[PDB]
RNA sequence: GACCCUGUUGAGCUUGACUUUAGUAUGUUUUAAUAAAUAUUCGAAUAUUUAUUUAUUAGAAUAUAUGGGGAGUUUGGCUGGGGCGGUACAGCUGUUAAAAAGUAACACAGCUGUCCUAAGGUAGAUGAAUGAUGGAUGGUAACCAUCAGUUUAUUAUAAGGGAAUAAAUCUGCUUUACUUUAUGCAUAUGACUGUAUUUAGUAGGGAAACCUUGGCCUAGCGAUCCCAAUUACAUUCAUUAUGUAUUGGGUGAUUGAAAAGUUACCACAGGGAUAACUGGCUUGUAGCAGGCAAGCGAUCAUAGCGACUCUGCUUUUUGAUUCUUCGAUGUCGUCUCUUCUGAUCAUCGUA
RNA sequence: AAAAACAUAGCUUUUUGUAUUUACAAGAAGUGAAUUCUGCCCAGUGCAUUUGUUAAAGUUGUGUAAGCGAAUGUAAACGGCGGGAGUACUAUGACUCUCUUAAGGUAGCCAAAUGCCUCGUCAUUUAAUUGGUGACGCGCAUGAAUGGAGCAACGA
RNA sequence: ACCAAUCGAACUGUGUGGUAGCUGGUUCACAGCGAAAUGUCUCUCAGGACAGCAGUUAUUAUUAUAUAGGACAUAGAUGUAGGACACUGUUAUAGUUAACUAUGAGAAAUCUUUAAUUCUAUGGAAUUAUAUAAAUUAAAUUUAUAUAAUGAAUCUAUUGUAUAACUAGUGGGCACAUGAUUGUAAGAAUGAUGUGCAAAAAGGGAUGAACCUUAUGAAACAUUAAAUAUUCUAAAUAGUAGAUAUUAUACCAUAAAUAUGAUGAAUACAUGUAUUAUUGUAUAAAAUGGAAGAAGAUUACUACUUUUAUGAGAUGUUUCUAA
RNA sequence: AGUUACGGCCAUAUCUACUGUAAAACACCGGAACUCGUCAGCUCUCCGAAGUUAAGCCAGUAAGAGCCUUGUGAGUACUGAGAUGGGAGACCGCUCGGAAAAGCAAGGUGCUGUAAUU
């Protein structure tokens, strides 16, 4: 699947169409001051393990998240596409019958 | 199980007609959900200037 | 034949013989007002606005008129009772329900008989539909009618 | 009922099942003072090593590894009995299916966890597949003209449906693969999902009417808690944390526990809702007979046999089903002894 | 359930030179008198020996662990020890070619308490044998201290 | 193997009235009313919850200007039996100058076609005059809303209809008639429509959960239904004719391919040869002593009609008890 | 009474052969200086009026193919309700109701709305 890097869409803050810029999305690294880690750090000071881990899974590929960005607002939007195995952005377009 | 019977549809019709079959009355028209919103606003304005 | 939106439609959503193609202009010129009577017939050449296959051929009433849809009210038979359904369809799937035309003519003509009897002192002689009772009497003539003798006939094999 | 099955009932035992622990190995910090030597870092800080007596009860607190020597617990469902095999455990099309709607089988033939910045949107132009007759090298089959050509061709894919001024092939231009108020249909007493329709904006194609909320339509569908990202704001002050809204990370047993075996040393509650033996309905298999007559018999169908086909009986083999017995009806063979059937091995009478 | 099971002497491997006891001693394992033998394999799993990855505590700051991984030995440690084609009246194949592997069952033994087809083939024992004994071997699935071969004495 | 008649973890007291989706039991009379064995979800299949079926109490009348497991009149939807070889799949042979013409066979996943049946909707409201709008149009121009007036119009039945609140049992079903799928077949397995047994009395099928007559308090008298009239056993051995075989049952408790006889039967042909209808015998073999219900019957068997009589909480007449 | 511009229903309006039409109209027809389009003024686009009724449009003929309609087929096939009717079975017969197609004959070959011109 080939995806472009420039898309001109409606922006809600400016109330007009404006050229956006497209980038991929990756899950960032978690931290230990969030409340889910402070509970789990103090529960685990007991002999054994207290919370389950998922062991059997069957999915193969994940969905795609995008990031459009208005230059005037400097504010980001998020959009979603279907599942795909090979994702390349900004490639060279198709050539008609050569 | 003992590979029992899966399921039938016998006397479904007999249990229905025990107390009759009631017909739910449609009310007055222009009151059912889904009327055009542009049509309803003009109907409201026409009644206020009447009375 | 699993549970989907368009299951088991082979002879219900097939266009008949020597009648393929996009519909004509006489469909689009018709108008609908609130309170009429409308039957539903699916034309299987457009794919925007088709109802479910259960409602093919049931008559309802029109209560709303939108820029792209018409609203029809019906009755469905859910397990015990008779409920109320509403659907929005396009204009290329409807048909004007006849059957009140002989009734609405009788309303207009009885309303004229009531008007002419106001100027007189007589009682009203309304128009109502006829009744069929016992067989009436008739008169036959034996001047030109001669009876024909009928009897049995012996059996004859076909070969 | 000890055999067999069920129970979200147990116990003894093993191990590359899940989760841990006694014992033990190795770091760091605590350790008598003194003098000297050596090394490593920049006069100073660390480390190593020797000597003396003024200490010398011999240990303590933490971290990583090893650890069936031990300790708890688990080891799906459907099923013509269970196991082995398959998944009929989630979605989609045609037939079973009996001219409104609805409907079963470890019944029939199949498909699905994908592909696409164009295979999405719009404007315009256009006789596709094939056949006939001809044209230097040119042949069954290279390319060019003429005539015919009702859908045979194509439309990402399973099957069904639709489309001939075309939804197909080309040429141009674009990102509606949008943001916000309300409602319906599968469909219900009911979540999640798919898909039609509306109020107000902002855009693309076109001369304009008009079309456009992803693929011509019916499939590629995932809650609570927690984690990551985006947009608004909230407190004496900075940074952080917590709240409301939207997406992504996932449970294929698909409306969703975190999980390997064995018992012939075995235990408990129950089950004829369910097997191993007798009985009962059935006769594929087994056994015993019939009808017709191509031919064999030195010529002659029927002295004696009989191919290709067709119609029966019996309960004497072996199967198919699970109606009665699981708070018990003692299995194979042999020894002894009585009686019964004709489909007669001799003995009797005929042909 | 008295035996073909256990024990036994005999044979072999291993740990310890700071033992109230002191290596002709003290702990841990396997086979099972004597005679004759004890073949090949360290790729896998274990065991031993020797120079990329990895926690906490401390210091203005920085640095340094065992273990795992890699190399070399070890099978009287757990264990394992193939298949197809042509070639000297018929027939067979001393000899040759070829897939791979860690190595491709050697000395011996047998339808044996170990052979499904199977009541294997030949001889002998009997009037008559699915029994017994002696020979044969492409051995479903024999085989060397998980011991192979063997009977003098002894046996409810 | 042994550790006090106990050992694959001894014996005594306590936590303890340990938990059980699993067996067993559950105590007085009469009266009113009366079911389900089906759909969806479930580490769910010997169990649960929601929906359906039931009971009790309450308020209210043009929701009789209304309703109906009905009919009639009108307007419609459909692709199953039958039909066809024209489209898709299939098949045997002869002709004429690859194309046309014939006689034959066909379809659960084929259609130029197309019934009986099943189902949906209308059978009373409509017109006139005046007004309102911020919708809509080139426009009083339409789309909508008010107020006033003008009305009972298809046959039959129903004196009530409608609305709330609270709560139990059940979720293993089986049989007959009609028509189907798998299987050689089954008192086999699994679906569709109606009625039953479960939970239903009396009379008849000799006996039998489901077959045939048939609606319900305690009794007496007359009339029938289903079925029977030699005797057991209440009720006429009340008629025409045929059957020679120990003949004779609606569900129902078995008989075939095949070979041959007989009628004062019929038609064709030369007293007889051919067919057709009715009917008899052979084919026809089992395990303790046997089943038309039995004794026995040839006028107690079989076929077709009319009278008479016997015979059910049925149906009529009289007495009495239940809100 | 026919044509010509917009149409509604969409074969009685299609297909293959021959034959005919006065006026007006509709066509064929003559060319690329400009707008536009190609390899090619073939098509499309833009200016014209010498010639021609040969074709197209319109109307006719055919024991013509195709479509539309009436009769026969036929009370035949089939089917809703029923009985202690018949058969070893496969199935068939009866009572009260509903009711077909394919063929085989006879006949037909567009009807119409608003406007304009002879
Ligand atoms: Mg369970
Ligand atoms: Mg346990
Ligand atoms: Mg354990
Ligand atoms: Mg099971
Ligand atoms: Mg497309
Ligand atoms: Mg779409
Ligand atoms: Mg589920
Ligand atoms: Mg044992
Ligand atoms: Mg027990
Ligand atoms: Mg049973
Ligand atoms: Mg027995
Ligand atoms: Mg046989
Ligand atoms: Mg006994
Ligand atoms: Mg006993
Ligand atoms: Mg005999
Ligand atoms: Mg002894
Ligand atoms: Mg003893
Ligand atoms: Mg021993
Ligand atoms: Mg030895
Ligand atoms: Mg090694
Ligand atoms: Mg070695
Ligand atoms: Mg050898
Ligand atoms: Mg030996
Ligand atoms: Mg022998
Ligand atoms: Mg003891
Ligand atoms: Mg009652
Ligand atoms: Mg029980
Ligand atoms: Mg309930
Ligand atoms: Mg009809
Ligand atoms: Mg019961
Ligand atoms: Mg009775
Ligand atoms: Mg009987
Ligand atoms: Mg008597
Ligand atoms: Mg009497
Ligand atoms: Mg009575
Ligand atoms: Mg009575
Ligand atoms: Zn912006």
């Amino acid at each position: 699947v080939n995806l472009p890097k420039v898309r001109r869409t409606h922006c809600a803050h400016c109330n007009a169409h404006t050229v956006h810029k497209v980038s991929l999305y990756k899950k960032s690294k978690d931290s230990e001051i969030v409340s889910g880690a402070r509970r789990y750090r103090l529960k685990q000071k007991t002999i054994g393990q207290t919370k389950p881990i998922l062991k059997r899974k069957a999915k193969l590929t994940k969905k795609i998240m995008l990031k459009l960005e208005c230059p005037k607002c400097k504010k980001i939007q998020q959009k979603v596409c279907k599942r795909a195995k090979h994702v390349v952005m900004g490639g060279e377009k198709k050539r008609k019958n050569e | 199980m003992a590979k029992k019977k899966n399921g039938t549809l016998a006397n479904k019709n007999y249990k229905d007609h025990r107390n009759g079959i009631k017909r739910q009355k449609i009310g007055k028209l222009l009151e059912l959900p889904g009327v055009n919103q542009k049509f309803l606003r003009n109907m409201k304005y026409a009644r206020e200037g009447l009375k | 034949s699993a549970g989907g939106y368009r299951r088991k439609t082979r002879q219900l959503l097939k266009q008949p013989f020597r009648k393929h193609g996009t519909p004509g202009l006489s469909v689009y010129l018709a108008t609908y007002r609130i309170g009429d009577y409308v039957t539903i017939s699916i034309n299987p050449s457009i794919h925007k606005g088709m109802p479910f296959k259960y409602y093919h051929g049931r008559t309802g009433r029109v209560f709303t008129v939108n820029p792209k849809s018409v609203g029809v009210v019906l009755h469905k038979k859910v397990n015990g009772r008779l409920s109320v359904k509403t659907i929005f369809v396009r204009v290329e799937h409807l048909k004007k329900y006849k059957g009140r035309d002989a009734f609405l003519e009788r309303v207009n003509k009885n309303n004229e008989i009531l008007k002419e009897a106001r100027e007189k002192g007589i009682k009203l002689e309304y128009i109502r539909q006829k009744e069929e009772g016992p067989r009436e009497e008739f008169i036959l003539n034996l001047d030109e009618n001669k009876p024909v003798k009928v009897g049995y006939e012996p059996f004859i094999k076909v070969y």
